């Protein structure tokens, strides 16, 4: 199934905001700048578009 | 996974 | 929501293929006719929408 096709909607990431692998491959769902919305992205594709806004998402969960 | 349990 | 919006693609709803309350809401990933194109959708409208389609999930998947 072709799920997450947020990038579709040319908007600006802001945020990622939550994170499933339940449909397959890896999503994100992002919330964009400017809006209250969000949508799911292929993470793979987010790691290539958005670099910094992956990271920043890893970043505030890690545990030991 | 959902699952309705009754 | 600020994240289901499926129902405003104008696509005939098909069958649901999973379901979600992690954004407090119930929402249903849709999946439309003739496509293999899915979006989530909130539970309360497909309900209303597609109330076969919403029994016939639930249905799928009873456990006593």
């Amino acid at each position: 199934n072709d799920i997450a096709r947020g990038f579709e909607r040319g908007l600006e990431p802001e945020k990622i905001i939550g994170a499933t692998d339940s449909c397959g491959d890896l999503m994100f769902l992002m919330k964009w700048k400017d809006t209250d919305e969000a949508d799911l992205v292929l993470a793979k594709e987010a790691n290539v578009k958005c670099p910094q806004i992956v990271i920043a998402f890893y970043e505030e969960r890690l545990t030991w | 996974v959902p699952r309705v349990s009754l």
